[PDB]
RNA sequence: CCAUGAGUG
RNA sequence: CCAUGAGUG
RNA sequence: UGUGAUGAAACACUCAUGGUCUGAAGACUCCC
RNA sequence: GGGAGUCUUGUGAUGAAACACUCAUGGUCUGAAGA
């Protein structure tokens, strides 16, 4: 896929998966494509996750470009049906977003600290 | 571990204290410098700076762009990137200087002469860039129609007012403008006219007759054929008008399935050209949620609505689509909702250079819409 | 008239005529107006007349600055030179040895930046996003001063992050707070302390908070330090 | 002492106490009624007044209107006017039926029947003598006029937008919208300027040098025909516009020298034309204070001091006037002031039919403008 | 849907699709339509209906309007007939036995008032001025109702002259009060005080005094019997 | 001239000058053209005073037509010097206004009652 | 609709 | 500018 | 200079940029 | 009234104030001082 723009371990896809849910429960996220712009236009998201599955792609394509100019890490998971029951949705989501993270600050501040590594940073 | 710089001035190597480990120049020349500065902005690295890399053989090298770090891998290198790295600073707390020390010129006076002509020339090249996006004809262009709509909505009232004080039976006889126009245009004086030149118009027998009738019975004023023909000349561009607006209709369109297929595909070129206008460009427009295109173009509306807690618009310039302003009131709320969750499917996929698929989109649409209207 | 130097470096005020006061600053390019402004000659020099109303650096003195970190030859990174109305005039100020660098990713407006640019080697003009201090990385220098008056929701936090790139350590940071343009809803004199704090929890060491009005209908302008 | 009364049932004679006295009966003919009631607002008796006042030849006569007065004293009778008298009162009070009792109708089924056609024809006729006056052509001539003059504005800085993705330098190199889109007009791709269609203009040699180097160093945008030949339809209709104009503010002055030569002499045809569309007509212009011509158009400034109790206007439309916008604010006022003074002037000679007498107002006119500028 | 007679002669309410009430009169001229109102059939009969939002009528009767003295076959004399949209449901009401005399001075409004008076023998248009009622003596006769609807600052004086001219005795004036028409600084409501004072001095006997908002903003109709 | 309606005994032109001076005095008048046209618009003039000897005529020619609409009673002076040296000013005026007579009120009652004589009023 | 920078008749 | 009546895109 | 002195907020537009709704429910069907 | 399934739905359910214009009427500054 290439609205896909690095690459994502099962391992680190899936700490985000826990990531999500403990957001519900002690933190704050918007679930959805609509609510994950809005919510990195508004530099709300600390964490921003984009399903690999999508059709068609373009839909989450401008996730990538928006992330950055607010400056907001993104994440990839390989499901968007996984996305959503993570969610606390019975039916599938192609993007995410974890505005307080909560009792899963310590986990979500492994993840976003990772994909920094795999991206090149120092 | 070797921090490297790219500038204008050539390409240098840091070890990590920040002493100039080694450097190869640019040559002095604004044609070469231009393009890599572009080239740079997708990631390509200077062509100097590959030279630099062969010299010194390094370990780890760490590039001010992350843009720039596959590249580099690519090329065999162990790469990364720290933003606002401590040897970056460096190298630029010292440019006043370094220029002069790795000789791409020989003072301060003439450095300053070359990155401003760079300067101008390098941001005169982004400037024609901007100028060739396709989106912005279909933007001027519809802005353009709009105007005209407004010119002929003023030119016609006005010339009806203005034309009754001969013939003021005609007005409320004639609901079409373009009609009226013709008219006025084509006779003059109430008094010319005639079966012949009005069964060319089209017009039924029955309201032909109910036409000259009204001429003949006309409580309008006996006027020179100074004052008419003062009048016609505003008749005549009302025609001329409607003639270039349907012109600028067949223009757009063409515009339209080029640049933006499926947002045409959607709501026809007129409204999705609008939407670009409001959005400003195509890939703003791709950028946005469908919560905004909503509301595109009811701004009055909406921030009154969010400044103070209250009723939001249901609609913006989306009010547009024949399904919204011909349904009653209680659906428009959902139909728009509608619309717009796919008017951003579909500009989204028509900016990230998707291919047409547009044939679902209408489908799922008038899906969601058939629900709606059975309740 | 009469024409007479203020505390201020390269910066004057006029007596006129009627008995009237206007600012303004000396003519690096005689006989050339970037906007519509007054050209008037004194002792035979021509200063450029320099509308507070429209520039926010004329306003910040005209309401008080107390002391300005502008001045002649300072090298400086204008974030937002626009058509280029105050950056001419500080062009006027840092005069030559000093240097000026113009972002703005507005074309329309770039379009006539290059105008203003051309006559004038003080400024360097630059087509670019400041929230990607990348793209023009690699043909500026550090400055001094820090100006930016961008029209943007985070445009303090870009204005930090163009910062920890460009700014010389101890130099002063002139940001443009505008209250309506960050939020609408939000009471303007909210948001003022709310993005100062923005600047000092990022260690910026505030010298002076400036408000606009009325040259300015709900802007502030903070002037701090880089640590 | 006898009472008398006119109306369409004829023209009746009563004692104060209310019975008829005489009475002879109008014919139930529309036509004729209907000229008499015209007449009767002139002091015209209808006809049938004249032989009542015959029959009985009474000593004392009393009617209705004032005008009818010295008319029926010219007849040679003693005459007055009581206007709601208790007569005319009892008179219609018995309306439903003395028109069967003086035999003007068989019954109360036909005398409304006929007194509706007559009501329909009576006003038909005076309909037609408004639309006649000759100032309405005036008005709805320089209100249009002013239509086109916003519409050439609004075109031009679209064209201007619209043209500049081709060639934005030629935009700051014509200040003048006509030159401008004459240029867009006529050559299309910046690439075809050729000096003699620009010495044909009237411009300069110097400025022609400036505009082909302008268009060869251009960063503008590469576009096709279809593309450009869009633009020139915006820009050929601000052309014909431009002409329009010119027609019309020859139609203007003529008619603006016709109905009102005076005005027309102090401040020229259009604002004249102007003043006369804002009072609505010429007569409703006459009767006007200055204080009030001289405001004429500010309504909204007007209104917010008269409202609120703060600063009021010093100039409305009578702002156009070239000596008061050139002139510096604490002279305008003056100049206003004095302007809408020799305005009503002006204006009342006009309506109340009044010769042409604009020359010495002028002289009055300037000569108090250099008292005021003389300061 | 459902058509009733209401506590005034000819003028009807209806249960309608949804459960909205809305008044309307008996059509006098079926299929034809003087404003864009609504036409409903009901037991084989046309009424049409009647926007209080557009007349001033319909919005006292809304309002609560004590008594109507405008019922089957009543003389009216309606000063400012204007378009006709409220003289066309008068005529409704009087029914061809009652005659309606409509005064306009607009001919520019006249010209519709035309259309309307055509179709139908209730109404008996005149292009004049109500200042003047020496201009319509020849056609018209004494009247039960003087409804004075016109936009005049001495609207109340020229309601009076044209009483004392047209209004039999124990006849009834509806006098329509346009405050911002009147005057447009002074409260609304000291407008009300000042004009029915007006009304009792001309000995008329205030009946009833109601306000015409939401319908229409700083009005006021006032029902009262001349002696 | 002939925009006088009708002719005034010089008994009655002079008997009205003195009804306007004991209006400055004890009630209050309105001076000048521009202000008897507001007085009349207003309705606030009781009765209107308007010269004979106005050069143009035309000056003061709406006058009439509106006071009739008002239904304002006006009355003629023979001399305009004389009607502005009335008002208090060493000037002439072409028509003014009482707006409440003062020790006039008998004086003036009894002018617009002889002016309706010779106008045929009962 | 608000704010800011550039312009028109 | 406020109020009223008639309409257009 | 009352045939108006003094005071004193005329109107129509274009471009650029930012501020740009809500967020999980809604319709149906079968058992005693 | 208790239990129970089905279709649609975060690729967006529910709620919910799109905008541009013309005509007609009326409300339409101060009032004796100025060089
Ligand atoms: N993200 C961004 N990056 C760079 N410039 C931006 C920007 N967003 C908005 N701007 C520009 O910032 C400008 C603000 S007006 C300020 C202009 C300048 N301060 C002067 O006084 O002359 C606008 O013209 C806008 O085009
Ligand atoms: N002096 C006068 N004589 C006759 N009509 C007048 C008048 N002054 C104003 N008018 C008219 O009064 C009208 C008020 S609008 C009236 C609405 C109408 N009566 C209805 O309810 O249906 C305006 O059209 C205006 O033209």
């Amino acid at each position: 896929a290439s609205y896909v723009k690095f690459e994502v371990p099962q391992d680190l896809a899936d700490k985000v998966l826990e990531a999500v849910r403990k957001a519900k429960e002690s933190g704050k996220i918007k679930k959805g494509t609509n609510e994950t712009t809005k919510a990195v236009e508004r530099g709300q998201a600390k964490l921003v996750i984009i399903a690999e599955d999508v059709q068609p792609e373009e839909i989450v394509a401008h996730l990538p470009l928006l992330c950055d100019e607010k400056k907001i890490p993104y994440v990839y998971v390989s499901s968007k049906k996984a996305l959503g029951e993570a969610c606390g949705l019975q039916v599938a989501t192609a993007s995410a977003a974890i505005l307080e993270p909560g009792e899963a600050k310590d986990l979500v501040d492994e993840i976003i600290k990772r994909v920094n590594e795999i991206k090149g940073k120092t | 571990k070797i921090y490297l710089i790219e500038h204008v001035i050539g390409a240098v190597a840091y070890d990590e204290n920040g002493n100039i480990v080694d450097y190869i120049t640019n040559p002095r020349d604004l044609g070469k410098i231009t393009e890599e500065l572009l080239n740079n902005e997708k990631g390509i690295p200077f062509s100097a700076t590959v030279e630099l890399l062969k010299k010194v053989n390094p370990q780890e090298v760490v590039v001010e762009n992350e843009a720039e770090v596959p590249k580099l891998q690519a090329l065999g290198y162990r790469v990364s990137y720290e933003p606002y790295s401590k040897v970056s600073r460096i190298f630029r707390e010292s440019l006043p200087k370094v220029a002069i020390d790795i000789k791409f010129a020989s003072n301060e006076e003439d450095y300053y002469n070359f990155l401003h002509e760079l300067s101008l020339e390098y941001t005169r090249r982004k400037l024609r860039s901007a100028a060739q996006k396709r989106d912005l004809l279909a933007i001027q262009a519809v802005r353009a129609m709009d105007d005209i709509d407004k010119t002929i909505n003023l030119f016609s009232e006005r010339l009806r007012e203005w034309y009754s004080i001969h013939f003021p039976e005609l007005d409320k006889l004639i609901e079409d403008h373009e009609e009226y126009a013709t008219i006025v245009s084509r006779f003059g004086d109430r008094g010319f006219l005639t079966i012949d030149s009005l069964k060319e118009l089209g017009f039924n027998e029955q309201r032909i007759n109910r036409i000259l009738d009204a001429a003949k019975k006309s409580i309008g004023a006996d006027i020179s054929e100074d004052d008419l023909s003062a009048m016609r000349m505003i008749a005549n561009t009302i025609l001329d008008l409607y003639n270039i607006r349907r012109n600028l209709n067949n223009y757009l369109e063409g515009v339209m399935k080029e640049v933006a297929p499926n947002v045409t595909a959607l709501v026809g070129p007129a409204l999705g050209a609008r939407l670009l206008s409001i959005a400003g460009s195509l890939d703003e427009l791709a950028k946005m949620p469908a919560s905004t295109i909503q509301v595109l173009g009811a701004e009055k509306a909406l921030f009154r609505a969010l400044r103070s807690g209250g009723r939001p618009p249901k609609h913006g310039i989306i009010f547009q689509y024949p399904a919204i302003h011909t349904s009653p009131r209680w659906q428009r709320g959902k139909i728009a909702r509608a619309l717009a969750a796919k008017l951003a499917i579909a500009a989204r996929v028509d900016a990230f250079s998707g291919r047409f698929i547009g044939d679902q989109l209408n489908e799922q649409l008038k899906k969601r819409i058939d629900e709606i209207k059975e309740k | 008239i009469t024409v007479k130097q203020t505390n201020m470096e390269n910066i004057y005020e006029c007596e006129f005529n009627d008995g009237s006061f206007r600012l303004c600053t000396r003519n690096l390019v005689p006989n050339f107006n970037v906007y519509g402004e007054r050209l008037i000659k004194y002792e035979g020099v021509e200063y450029r007349e320099w509308n507070a109303f429209r520039s926010k650096l004329a306003g910040a003195i005209l309401k008080g600055l107390k002391t300005n970190p502008i001045r002649k030859g300072t090298k400086v990174l204008y974030l937002g030179a626009a058509s280029g109305t105050t950056i001419s005039h500080v062009s006027d100020i840092i005069e030559l040895n000093g240097k000026a660098y113009g972002v703005e990713f507005s074309p329309r407006v770039v379009r006539e930046l290059l105008l203003v640019a051309q006559r004038r080697p003080n400024i360097f003009p630059l087509l670019a996003d400041a929230r990607f201090p990348q793209s023009y990385k690699s043909v500026v220098e550090n400055v001094d001063v820090l100006y930016v008056d961008i029209a943007q929701p985070d445009q303090t936090d870009i204005a930090i992050y163009n910062a920890k790139f460009f700014l010389k350590v101890n130099g002063d940071m002139l940001l443009v707070i505008k209250a309506r343009s960050i939020d609408v809803t939000k009471d303007p004199k909210e948001i003022y302390k709310t993005e100062v704090e923005k600047l000092e929890n990022s260690n910026f060491e505030t010298i002076q908070i400036i408000n606009l009005d009325p040259y300015d209908k709900d802007h502030a302008i903070v002037l701090s330090k880089y640590k």
